[PDB]
DNA sequence: GCTAATATTTCG
DNA sequence: CGAAATATTAGC
């Protein structure tokens, strides 16, 4: 089985991946940091950023 | 260190041969 | 620098 | 195995 974004078409590794990219069309930004509140659609972009703080 | 593999063109660091060798694709 | 996104690697 | 993490990339 190949993981396509049927609603806008691009290929994935696997489901997982696809839900993430999934986000890019939901907006959904599950990762909030604790510090001022920014909002991110993955967990190692929002642990980046937590490095932007300290 | 961190990323042994440097670019002599541009000066980028890599963590290992197979990024700099795509990377260095870039520049021909 | 700092974000958004994804390809590659790692993991249990 | 697929999920998760990580490295990288594109953009400005
Ligand atoms: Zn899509
Ligand atoms: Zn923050
Ligand atoms: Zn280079």
């Amino acid at each position: 089985k190949q993981h396509g974004c049927t609603r806008c078409g691009k290929n994935f590794s696997s489901a997982s991946a696809l839900q993430i990219h999934e986000r890019t069309h939901t907006g959904e930004k599950p990762f909030v940091c604790n510090i001022c509140g920014r909002a991110f659609t993955t967990k190692g972009n929002l642990k980046v950023h937590y490095m932007t703080h300290g | 260190g961190e990323k042994p593999f440097v670019c002599n063109i541009c000066g980028r660091a890599f963590t290992t041969k197979g990024n700099l060798k795509v990377h260095y694709m870039t520049h021909g």
